């Protein structure tokens, strides 16, 4: 229960609305690419093997 | 127009500056983010890395 | 003061008012003015009499103009009878509006 | 001749000395021929339970119905032929006995109250007779409007507090208290040095003190078992009341949101931004579109009969908000314009309203000291509120400290983002729900 | 602090008396005190006065009312108008450094007054207002019917606009009002924070304006009619007046005294007043609520002593009579010394404790001032009041026995007695 | 007989913060 935490979230960045929308569009900048990094490294590790970016090095330059 | 001279009306600008600026920020930033303008963004330590 | 140019003025100045037709239909100079919030006051600030009269010439003018008609020219306003009864109201109006945003500023 | 500060400072101090006890004595002296004395006592509903809701109204109404000295009617025989005032007034958080009279009559004045504040005979037929006079005053109180809805705005702010409940107290505990639990509600909190006299006007603050230790020199100042009357602080609960009733004719909303201790210096400048929105009335002489922003748009479509801005202080808490009346189809209205004004002051606050709001708030501190009895009223207050009378001289430095900076942080500080206690008593049905209450104490623009 | 200051009186050849002090106080209180009243009204303009002083913000030719009201509310001032029968007063209390810019505006409200007619017809529903708002206090109801019971021609006109009036009221009728009534002889300026020299060149301004004497009234005759009004109330009200003397009159002081004996006024708080004489013959007459008191009214012309009490409708008869029975036991002869000591100490504590205030002495000074034009300390009022004999209040109640009565009454009435019967 | 009005008991749906009658609200507004 980090309610220091939460406080200080408020009294810095809450408090105002014109605060509140500029965290709101660094945090969606900053979360799309995590989510996008993590949720394709997700995806290629369920079907390793099989995507052509994991047998592309058999061909190209070759 | 003249009457919105005055001492007050100029005290009434100076206290909506800051939000004006916040505003202003929060557009321009949306419309990075919107447009993925390479630009900009290619000085962004972590979003660069998006760019390949 | 000028003479003759003030005497050329008040004849340019009575062909611009024969020039417009409102005198054609027995219209006084202080009806044709835009309604405005102003106005609107003023208007209310008038006594019964003026303003009765003011709303039947309104009606006549109206009437004329639904037939495209004219009155006849024995009828016809005179550019030196007319009374400028509307000015005094209007001024105090306008007058009260500057002291208010006047005011407003400071 | 004389500047403002300057008249301020040929305005007589007050002399405070100890009894052996621990009593407190005041007095602020002048050439007038007339005095007014009283005892205030730190004792309210706020140290009352259940058991006891209504002790401290009942006692009031025995307070001058005899003595041992002077039993049944003497006491009374005695103030009237001396031409004196005897009055009483109770309080969530104080009780006040004072005497208007003469200064020739300043000895037996003291006499009789130290008799009433010691000797208070609780004959049982009188019980009785109280009983049925404070049901039936109950029963006024319900007519009036204010009163109802100021109690269930405390009832609903403070929630499972001492503060919650009102001073009367309920119906049915006042005919149940016995002469038991009077003796000790009274055994228990009459006794110094809570007690505080105060005498203004032409009276010495020599004669003062003989006089006190001759009569209240007497009050003991040790509890029994050490059971000590300990005050605890009081939660504020942000919630909604609301007793529909179509058949009354306006709709008598009031709102509040918590606001700081009588000992705070924000308290200041709280009472200037009170002073913009400031009050309106239906008897007022002009003021359309010609007064203050909330009563020049409160005649515009004819929204309200009559708005005031309030702030009562308690120790460690307060309430601070507005009170309005309105007609059945235009709450919505009153409250937008409400809201809408305090969120102008917390972000656009210019410093020619502050201007007149500090001048406002100086006449208002000047003009409500005349007379004796706001002095002497001012006296004891302030002496169980700070332990001091705060000097004009002093209010107006700490009025001139106010700024529209100033004044915007401390509105920003109380009032914006708040979560406020709302409470309607009459046709209500147009009061927006609380969500949109709740929602119109911030600023999207913002 | 300097030494207690005095008040300085005089009288200016234009017959206008000017008074002030110089006390020490920070906040600055000035005003106008008017001969004119709702006396001076006759049959043809009626309800004049009490629209006249809800005019005090409308604009004048010196100043616009927007600009008054700013500019007061601004420096955070009052301006108040009170209004009785007899006189009418301008009041308006502000800081000592902004004396000189209130009395701009006081001056001319009162001075140079433009009754605009629009501004007067948007003035006029002001009236039922305010009328509603004190007719909501029944007491108001009742005395006003009672003045128009007692009195012919001159004090019964009613201190608020008969209703078929309201909405008929000219600016004509205000303009003839205030040439006629607002002459410089009648009237007396009074100032508290003021120094009396800078109040001379202030009030020179004005010496350009009104000047010699008004238009006289007509001396109040006396009738003795009845008013009943049966209203579905269920407390009734009731008063029971009768000629009295004058104000500022050796006779008026006993009439003082003798109200003051029959328990008049109420001193102890949730108390009964065993010392009342009234109390105590209704408190074995009803046992149910009931409140009774004296009247006095004294007026330059006459003055009126009575009665009124608050009483249960089926109970009215009784209440009234014991209190007239009381009346008659004291016109009898039966007064004990002690009585009247301590109706005097009530009512030197009174007078004493009213002028206490700044406001209510200013009041009282501009009263004075009025009539006679020469400030007169209590400890004089003390010595007159003294003087009075037991022999005097037995004359008193004598008189008001013999006299001829008024009664106003309003309520169910349904057992209220008539006069002729009671 | 007004007077005789008291709101119920909220403790089942209050907020832990809250819980308790003698703490003030203030110190923790900001954080709920
Ligand atoms: C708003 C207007 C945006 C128009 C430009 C956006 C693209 C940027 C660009 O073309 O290069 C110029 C320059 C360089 O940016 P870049 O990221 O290196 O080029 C990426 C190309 O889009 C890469 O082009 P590509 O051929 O490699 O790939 C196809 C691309 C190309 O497709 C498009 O650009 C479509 C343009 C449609 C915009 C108009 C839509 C509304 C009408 O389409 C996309 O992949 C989606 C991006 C286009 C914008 C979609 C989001 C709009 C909301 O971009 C800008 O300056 C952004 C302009 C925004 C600020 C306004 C400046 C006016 C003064
Ligand atoms: C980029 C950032 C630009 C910021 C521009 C701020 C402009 C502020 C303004 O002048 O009007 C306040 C604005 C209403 O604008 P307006 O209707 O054009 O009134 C112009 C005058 O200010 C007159 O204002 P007022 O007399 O209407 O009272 C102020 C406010 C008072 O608030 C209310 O009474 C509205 C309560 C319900 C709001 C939710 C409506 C349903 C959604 O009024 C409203 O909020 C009306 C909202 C109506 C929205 C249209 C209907 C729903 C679609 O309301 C606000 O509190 C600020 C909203 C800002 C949203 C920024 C979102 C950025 C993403
Ligand atoms: C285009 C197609 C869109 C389709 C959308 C489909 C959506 C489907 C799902 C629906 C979800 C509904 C809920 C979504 C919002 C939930 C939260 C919302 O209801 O709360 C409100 C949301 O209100 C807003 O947050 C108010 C601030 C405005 C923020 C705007 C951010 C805009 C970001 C994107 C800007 C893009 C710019 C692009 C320029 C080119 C009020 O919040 P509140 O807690 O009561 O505000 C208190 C204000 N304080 C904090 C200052 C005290
Ligand atoms: C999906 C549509 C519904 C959810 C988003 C819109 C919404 O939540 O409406 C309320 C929101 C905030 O406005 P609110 O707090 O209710 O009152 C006005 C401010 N005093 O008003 C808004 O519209 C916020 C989003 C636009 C800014
Ligand atoms: C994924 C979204 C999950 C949302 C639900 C989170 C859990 C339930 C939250 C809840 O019940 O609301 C009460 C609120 C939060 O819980 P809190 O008191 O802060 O701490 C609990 C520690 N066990 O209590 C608070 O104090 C928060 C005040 C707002």
């Amino acid at each position: 229960a980090a309610a220091t935490l939460t406080s200080k979230l408020y009294s810095l960045l809450f408090r105002r609305t014109s605060t509140f929308a500029l965290t709101i569009i660094v945090g969606v900048m900053f979360f799309e690419r995590a989510f996008d990094q993590g949720a394709d490294a997700i995806y290629d590790h369920i079907n390793e093997g099989k995507l052509w970016k994991h047998i592309k090095h058999k061909y190209e330059n070759k | 127009v003249t009457r919105f001279l005055g001492p007050r009306y100029r005290e009434l600008v100076k206290n909506w500056v800051p939000t004006a600026y916040t505003w202003g920020a929060v557009g321009a930033v949306g419309l990075v983010w919107a447009t993925d303008w390479r630009l900009i963004l290619d000085w962004v330590p972590y979003i660069n890395g998006k760019f390949k | 003061a000028v003479s003759a140019s003030g005497k050329w003025l008040d004849g340019i100045r009575k062909w611009y008012y024969n020039a417009a037709g409102f005198n054609k239909l027995g219209l006084m100079r202080d009806d044709t003015i835009y309604e405005d919030e102003d106005v609107k006051e003023a208007i209310r600030r008038l006594p019964e009499n003026l303003y009765n009269d003011r709303m039947f010439r309104i009606k006549r003018a109206l009437d004329l103009n639904l037939k495209h008609q004219i009155l006849p020219k024995e009828q016809w306003t005179k550019y030196e009878e007319e009374n400028f009864y509307l000015e005094p109201y209007l001024k105090e109006v306008i007058r009260e509006r500057k002291e208010r945003e006047e005011w407003a500023k400071k | 001749t004389a500047t403002f500060a300057q008249a301020l400072q040929f305005v007589p101090e007050t002399q405070v000395s100890l009894l052996d006890n621990g009593l407190r004595v005041a007095s602020e002296q002048s050439s007038q021929p007339t005095c007014t004395v009283g005892v205030w006592i730190d004792v309210g509903s706020r140290f009352e339970t259940e058991k006891n809701n209504g002790a401290g109204y009942f006692l009031e109404h025995l307070a001058f119905k005899g003595t041992k000295n002077r039993p049944g009617s003497a006491l009374e025989k005695e103030v009237e032929s001396m031409g004196a005032h005897l009055n009483a007034y109770s309080t969530r958080e104080h009780t006040a006995y004072y005497i208007k009279a003469l200064s020739k009559d300043l000895p037996k004045a003291v006499e009789l109250l130290g008799d009433i504040v010691q000797n208070c005979s609780l004959e049982d037929s009188q019980i009785e007779k109280e009983r049925d006079v404070i049901l039936r005053e109950m029963q006024e109180n319900d007519a009036s409007m204010r009163d109802v809805v100021f109690n269930y705005l405390h009832a609903t702010a403070f929630q499972g507090t001492p503060l919650a409940q009102a001073v009367e107290g309920p119906s049915e505990n006042v005919r149940k208290l016995s002469r038991a639990d009077l003796t000790e509600y009274l055994s228990t909190h009459y006794k110094a040095p809570r007690m505080v006299l105060a005498a203004a006007g032409g009276v010495e603050h020599q004669q003062l003190l003989d006089l006190a230790q001759k009569h209240l020199g007497g009050i003991p100042w040790t509890y029994a078992e050490d059971a000590v009357p300990t005050l605890t602080p009081c939660r504020f609960t942000g919630s909604e009341i609301r007793h529909r009733d179509d058949a009354l004719p306006f709709a008598h909303v009031a709102i509040a949101v918590e606001g700081p201790g009588w000992a705070s210096p924000d308290n200041v400048a709280l009472q200037v931004a009170n002073a913009i929105i400031g009050h309106y009335d239906c008897t007022y002489g002009g003021g359309v579109h010609l007064s203050s922003p909330l009563a020049s748009g409160a005649v515009a479509n004819k929204l309200c009969q009559s708005f005031q801005t309030f702030s009562i202080c308690y120790a460690e808490t307060g309430l601070l908000g507005a009170h309005f009346v309105c007609d059945r189809m235009k709450i919505d209205d009153m409250m937008f314009v409400l809201q809408g004004q305090w969120m102008r002051l917390c972000t656009s606050a210019t410093e020619s309203e502050v201007a007149r709001g500090k001048n406002i708030l100086r006449n208002a501190l000047v003009s409500h000291l005349d007379g004796t009895t706001p002095v002497c009223e001012d006296i004891g207050r302030s002496l169980l509120t700070y332990g001091r009378r705060i000097p004009l001289a002093e209010w107006e430095s700490r009025i001139a400290e106010v700024d529209a900076s100033v004044v915007r942080e401390i509105c920003s500080k109380y009032i914006y983002d708040q979560c406020p206690a709302v409470a309607g008593y009459g046709p209500i049905e147009q009061l927006p729900d609380y969500n949109r209450i709740r929602s119109g104490m911030f600023w999207l623009r913002f | 602090p300097p030494q207690p200051q005095d008040l300085e009186f005089t009288k200016l050849p234009n017959g206008l008396v000017i008074a002030s002090l110089e006390n020490y106080s920070p906040v600055s209180r000035i005003g106008l005190f008017i001969k004119a009243g709702s006396r001076y009204e006759d049959f043809s303009n009626l309800g004049t006065t009490h629209l006249l002083r809800l005019t005090s913000s409308l604009t004048t030719k010196g100043a616009s009312s927007f600009k008054i009201t700013r500019g007061i509310e601004a420096v955070g001032g009052k301006l108040s108008v009170t209004a009785t029968r007899e006189n009418m007063a301008y009041t308006v209390e502000c800081l000592r450094g902004d004396v000189d810019i209130l009395m701009e505006f006081l001056l001319n409200v009162t001075t140079a007054p433009e009754f605009r007619r629009w501004e007067v017809a948007d003035l006029q529903p002001q009236l039922k207002i305010d009328k509603a708002v004190a007719f909501q206090n029944p007491q108001t109801h009742v005395i006003e019917n009672l003045h128009a019971a007692a009195y012919r021609n001159a004090l019964a006109n009613p201190l608020y606009c008969p209703d078929y009036r309201i909405g008929k009221v000219t600016s004509e009728e205000l303009h003839y009002f205030v040439q006629n009534h607002f002459t410089s002889a009648r009237m007396a300026l009074i100032g508290l924070g003021v120094s009396h020299p800078v109040l001379k060149q202030v009030a020179e301004q004005f010496l350009n304006m009104r000047g010699g004497l008004g238009l006289s009234g007509a001396k109040a005759n006396y009738r003795g009619g009845e008013i009943r009004e049966q209203n579905g109330d269920s407390l009734v009200h009731a008063a029971f007046v009768a000629e009295s003397a004058v104000a500022g009159s050796a006779e008026a002081n006993a009439f003082s005294v003798l109200q003051h004996v029959l328990g008049a006024g109420p001193h102890v708080k949730r108390g009964s007043n065993t010392t009342s004489h009234l109390h105590q013959a209704v408190a074995k007459a009803t046992q149910q609520p009931f409140d009774v008191s004296a009247f006095n009214a004294s007026y330059s012309d006459s003055g009126l002593f009575g009665i009124y009490t608050i009483s249960q409708a089926t109970a009215a008869g009784d209440v009234i009579k014991a209190a007239y029975n009381q009346v008659k036991t004291i016109a009898q002869g039966n007064l004990s010394n002690t009585d009247v000591q301590a109706a005097k100490n009530k009512l030197k504590a009174g007078y004493l404790m009213s002028v206490e205030s700044s406001e209510c002495f200013l009041e009282e000074v501009g009263s004075q001032a009025l009539v006679a034009g020469s400030y007169m300390p209590p400890s004089t009022v003390l010595q007159q009041i003294d003087s009075v004999a037991n022999a005097d209040i037995i004359n008193a109640a004598k008189k008001f026995v013999s006299g001829q009565k008024s009664m106003a009454a309003s309520g169910n009435l349904g057992h209220t007695p008539f006069v002729d019967e009671l | 007989s007004h007077t005789d009005i008291k709101v119920p008991d909220f403790s089942e749906y209050r907020r832990l913060e809250v819980l308790d009658s003698t703490k003030s609200s203030r110190e923790s507004s900001e954080a709920r």
